[PDB]
């Protein structure tokens, strides 16, 4: 699981 | 036998010459399993290690959706940098992550992994609480105060001691033989000399995995660790590893040295001389 | 912030001359990550020379292996040429067949 979706910086 | 899960990202802009280029890569102990490439048509996740190859098309379908989602969200994270740093347009920059966990050998989290560079340099890192960060410069700063705000390393923390550890596991009973693997060394010692009183012994170690490894000259009962020479193991290409440790003696007391072999695949450490066979 | 390019040369089998071989030219430790990879025979460019995926290692500095194979003599000379933004010139290490 990689994941997705990480708040921008 | 403690155990990680961890995920490597590079993102690259290249300005004039196409959008950046985006690599994600899989490891599960340090050895690669999985990788996206976005250098092509048709980007997909891949496997790196035939043991993953019994997941099923949804797997590799759902990855290949989020490394597309990760893809993106960092093509916009290069522009936001540019703005921080107040940086022109023209030039190229690297966003680097490393993501993850690592549990122990009762399957339970001993650390998580969150960390950010910016051209080679530390940018952010969630702190070993997975409570707070740590901003390397004023940029990051902002970074910082925005996350805080949005709370960001609690949600962030519940992926690590979650769906993280229970990837990890599974991915541990499909490979854990493989991943268990060990060759052992071969060494031998080489002998050179140019026309002068002293001679080099080299020690020589190959076809060993994992990379994992320490060699030692001896002389009499102490090790010489300021004199020797020794190289970074290095592969050979074909999934094992070389390494080598040389030292200067003087010619005529080669047989006062001894070369000794560390590595988890011998049931006992090799000890060599030079040998001569004429 | 850049990172110079380590650089070693060597074989992937004890050399034994008329014997074929691979060729392995391994750079470590450089920043940014574009970077070009060359390897000579005798002065002139081999042309099929393959290259590993890109890594890059806890440090963030990356590293990737070039090969190519060859069959070794007594008398021919290999090097691997490395050009990178973090040198004026361009880094050229020979093949020693004892290292």
């Amino acid at each position: 699981f990689a994941p997705g979706n990480y708040p921008a910086l | 036998g403690p155990h990680s899960l961890r995920y490597f990202v590079t993102a690259v802009s290249r300005p004039g010459l196409g959008e950046p280029r985006y690599m994600e890569v899989g490891y599960v102990d340090d050895t690669e399993f999985v990788r996206f490439d976005s250098d092509a048509e048709n980007p997909r996740y891949e496997p790196r290690a035939r043991w993953m190859e019994q997941e099923g098309p949804e797997y590799w379908e759902r990855e290949t959706q989020k490394a597309k989602g990760n893809e993106q969200s960092f093509r916009v994270d290069l522009r936001t940098l540019l703005g921080y740093y107040n940086q022109s347009k023209g030039g190229s920059h690297t966003i680097q992550v490393i993501s993850g966990c690592e549990v122990g050998s009762d399957g339970r989290l001993l650390r998580g992994y969150q960390q950010y560079a910016y051209d080679g340099c530390d940018y952010i890192a969630l702190n070993e609480d997975l409570k707070t960060w740590t901003a390397a410069d004023m940029a990051a700063l902002i970074t910082k105060h925005k996350w805080e705000q949005a709370g960001e390393a609690e949600r962030l923390r519940a992926y690590l001691e979650g769906t993280c550890v229970e990837w990890l596991r599974r991915y541990l009973k499909n490979g854990n033989a493989t991943l268990l693997r060990t060759d052992s060394p071969k060494a031998h010692v080489t002998h050179h000399s140019r026309p002068e009183d002293k001679v080099t012994l080299r020690c020589w170690a190959l076809g060993f995995y994992p990379a994992d490894i320490t060699l030692t000259w001896q002389l009499n009962g102490e090790e010489l660790i300021q004199d020797m020479e020794l190289v970074e193991t290095r592969p050979a290409g074909d999934g094992t590893f070389q390494k080598w440790a040389s030292v200067v003696v003087p010619l005529g007391k080669e047989q006062y040295y001894t070369c000794h072999v560390y590595h988890q695949g011998l049931p006992e450490p090799l000890t060599l001389r030079w040998e001569p066979p004429p | 912030i850049q990172k110079t390019p380590q650089i070693q040369v060597y074989s992937r089998h004890p050399p034994e001359n008329g014997k074929p071989n691979i060729l392995n030219c391994y750079v470590t430790q450089f920043h940014p990550p574009h970077i070009e990879i060359q390897m000579l025979k005798n002065g002139k460019k081999i042309p099929k020379v393959e290259m590993s995926d890109m890594s890059f290692s806890k440090d963030w500095s990356f590293y990737i292996l070039a090969h190519t194979e060859f069959t070794p003599t007594e008398t021919d000379t290999y090097a691997c040429r490395v050009k990178h933004d973090s040198m004026a010139e361009p880094k050229t290490v020979y093949w020693d067949r004892d290292m």
